[PDB]
């Protein structure tokens, strides 16, 4: 028995059971400030690519 | 039958039932399997994986 409420990550496909795979992480980004107004240039870490 | 008989309605006094047992036909489905047939003292253990 698997639930239908949507609070689920173990949806089983063909085969006995699903286990779990990549889960929806939040990805907390770093701080943003004057994003497209001020620009940064550097040699240690910058990469124009 | 126990002895020869002439035509007539069934008479439980003459025949004899034959003691018999039974078994169970088990079909593993997705997400569950079974071990054994139980009746032979092989306990039915199921695994999920």
């Amino acid at each position: 028995l698997d639930p239908v409420a949507g609070n689920l990550i173990t949806a089983t496909p063909d085969g006995l059971v699903l286990l779990a795979s990549g889960i929806p992480f939040p990805d907390p980004s770093s701080v943003n400030i004057s994003d497209n107004v001020t620009l940064r240039v550097d040699e240690v870490t910058g990469d124009d690519a | 039958a126990r002895t020869d008989l002439p035509p007539g309605p069934f008479d439980p006094a003459n025949w004899q039932e034959i003691s018999v047992e039974g078994l169970v036909e088990v079909a593993d489905s997705s997400t569950i399997d079974f071990s054994g047939d139980g009746s032979a003292s092989d306990p039915l253990t199921a695994a999920v994986k």
